[PDB]
């Protein structure tokens, strides 16, 4: 995905900033200005507000974690008793 | 002030229309009473808090921040795809 | 060392309970107990002993968290030689303020902009696809 | 290795050789109120006993004087 | 009949920190009469008593002040201060000179704060000193990480913890190909 | 015969040593047409059906 918005972003603002200082014949520049706004409609976020939705979303992730650790937990039953109960008995049965 | 701290204070509004303190709230109710700003402040001491605004004119000095924080944004984009791409494709792809 | 050959001299338990002392850390009992030394000559290696802890105890005490006044200094710093006033301020290079001792740069730590974290947690998800996805 | 364990069961072997079930019975007085009972909330009781043991043990019965004075 | 030493160690050692987990969960007849002869000093050791305590070690004290060098615990005469002084950092923030100075075995307004101050260059507490009137205050904000920087605070919990479970998925991948490895 | 139980062993390392990746390949291989065929096989069940007993 970051080659797929690489190579369009990467392949406007190129001709984009070329037509910039190199341009004429009027190429609708009024839209520049919503473009470069909201460009900065993300002044960078100090990300203070958004501490608790990192807890929140890291909380999910301590879900995901609980849920693998245990589920995989519970599929190592079969193999462990497997695993034992029948390399046992197909060795002490096979002579 | 595109960025770094666009939070304000009244002392530049009142400075720069040499109005009083009493007059900034009217004057902040008009420039959101005109629909050109969506500003709304949840300060507690006297602040100014603006939000999306329209040049309308020109700004040469936004051209030239804008290739800056542009360049600087496409060769984060850049990084960020090389820095995980790199890797991650050796071990995924 | 406890092997027990004499136990009864004050020599012998003198070591372990500077020590012990020292794992106290108090001072007052050291100072106060400076005499009761014998004739033995290794007083001048005790002195010795204090002048190098000095540092640390004098460092330890002048840790300042948030702050400390000159009044508690008189008495648990040394004498009215002004030697710790003068080696510390070329020492530890603090300000000096209307006869009390300031404290900055004290829990004054910006906290982080959340973004390399964010940035190290990625690389932390590229492991558990690795870790998780590897052999498949 | 298992074998380590003989000298251990050696001492408690000298520790059971010291006092000949005294510490069975003696203890036994408490442990016949104390058997069947969970031992995890017997250290909290067994704490808070043993620390009231020396001084103001019930302290319920003084209050009623204390109310009074403090 | 062997875990009494790693046990027996094991509490010795915790109940420097001050707080001493005793015998719950473990029902056996062995730790309980290795524990007997030591129940009742590390019982002693949270109420804290200096004066009597320290006859009560040497009084009974037979076999374990006579295991050798009797390092651990002559340094535990002097940590039964250290224990108490963390109590009172478990305790409120307010020191008296007379109601807890005189409750500590220690009434003396030098040595209150200096040793006091030397729990506080330990560390292991939070401590706000100031001095304004004489009295010395403290914060002793032991204020868990809820709501207070969490992402970092349980981060490595997070990592360490997905790092223990997922070799734990490969000792959960690897028997199974020790088992098919035979057929 | 018996040194030239190393260098000769040395072609058994690299023929047994070569079947890691391609094992590799298999088992990524085979589950991806395993939810291939397993998706194909799903899809066939369409909801529009008659019902008998």
């Amino acid at each position: 995905h970051g080659l797929k918005g690489l190579n369009s972003k990467l392949l406007d603002i190129r001709s984009y900033l070329e037509k910039v200082a190199t341009g004429k014949l009027p190429i609708n520049h009024q839209i520049i200005y919503q473009l470069q706004d909201v460009f900065n409609l993300l002044p960078d976020v100090s990300l203070q507000e958004f501490v608790k939705a990192f807890y929140l979303k890291t909380n999910d992730q301590m879900v995901v974690v609980y849920l693998a650790s245990l589920i995989r937990s519970v599929v190592a039953l079969h193999n462990l008793i497997n695993n034992k109960i029948a390399n046992r008995d197909a060795e002490k049965k096979e002579g | 002030r595109p960025a770094n701290h666009r939070q304000l204070t009244f002392e530049e509004i009142a400075k720069s229309a040499k109005i009083t303190v009493n007059e900034v709230e009217l004057l902040v109710m008009k420039a959101l009473s005109v629909g050109l700003v969506k500003g709304s402040i949840d300060e507690v001491d006297k602040r100014v808090h603006m939000t999306w605004v329209q040049p309308r004119v020109l700004d040469l000095q936004q051209i030239k921040g804008m290739k800056d924080r542009l360049e600087f944004w496409c060769t984060d984009v850049k990084s960020m795809e090389m820095l995980v791409e790199h890797q991650a494709h050796d071990i995924l792809t | 060392l406890p092997a027990k050959d004499i136990q009864t001299n004050v020599y012998i338990k003198h070591p372990v309970s500077l020590e012990q002392y020292l794992m106290e850390g108090s001072y007052n009992k050291v100072f106060l107990a400076k005499g009761n030394i014998p004739a033995e000559s290794y007083t001048f290696f005790i002195d010795i002993l204090l002048d190098t802890i000095r540092d640390e105890i004098a460092g330890c005490i002048e840790k300042a968290y948030e702050k400390i006044l000159f009044t508690e200094a008189t008495r648990i710093l040394f004498f009215n030689t002004p030697k710790k006033m003068t080696d510390y301020a070329k020492k530890r290079g603090w300000v000096l303020g209307p006869n009390n001792y300031y404290s900055f740069a004290s829990q004054q730590q910006k906290p982080e902009d959340t973004t390399i974290p964010s940035t190290e947690l990625a690389k932390q998800v590229i492991e558990y696809a690795r870790q998780l996805e590897m052999i498949v | 290795m298992s074998e380590k364990k003989q000298p251990v069961d050696l001492g408690l072997l000298e520790e059971d050789d010291e006092f000949e079930e005294f510490p069975a019975e003696d203890w036994a007085g408490l442990d016949e109120d104390e058997d069947a009972h969970v031992w995890e909330d017997n250290w909290d009781d067994d704490n808070v006993e043993d620390d009231f043991s020396n001084q103001l043990r019930a302290e319920l019965e003084k209050h009623g004087y204390k109310m009074e004075t403090s | 009949g062997f875990k009494q030493t790693v046990h027996k160690l094991l509490i010795v050692v915790e109940l420097l920190l001050g707080e001493i987990p005793d015998r719950l969960q473990f029902r056996q007849p062995s730790l309980k009469r290795s524990l007997m002869p030591y129940f009742l000093l590390t019982q002693a050791v949270r109420t804290g008593n200096l004066a009597k305590f320290n006859q009560v070690l040497d009084q009974f004290g037979e076999k374990f002040q006579a295991d050798g060098t009797y390092t651990l615990i002559i340094r535990l005469r002097h940590n039964v201060i250290k224990t108490g002084v963390r109590m009172i950092s478990l305790s409120y923030s307010r020191i008296s000179l007379a109601d807890i100075a005189q409750k500590l075995q220690l009434d003396s307004p030098e040595d209150a704060e200096f040793i006091v101050a030397k729990a506080i260059r330990d560390g292991v507490i939070e401590a706000s000193i100031n001095h304004e009137k004489g009295y010395v205050q403290s914060k002793e904000m032991i204020d868990i990480y809820s709501t207070r920087e969490p992402q970092l605070a349980f981060h490595q919990r997070i990592s360490f913890c997905l790092d223990i479970h997922n070799m734990s998925v490969k000792a959960m991948r690897f028997p199974p190909k020790s088992y098919n490895k035979d057929l | 015969d018996l040194y030239s139980r190393y260098k000769k062993l040395q072609q058994e390392l690299e023929f047994l040593e070569v079947q890691e990746e391609y094992i590799k390949d298999e088992q990524k291989n085979l589950k991806k047409e395993f939810l291939h065929a397993q998706e194909e096989v799903k899809r066939i069940q369409s909801i529009p059906l008659v019902i008998g007993q």
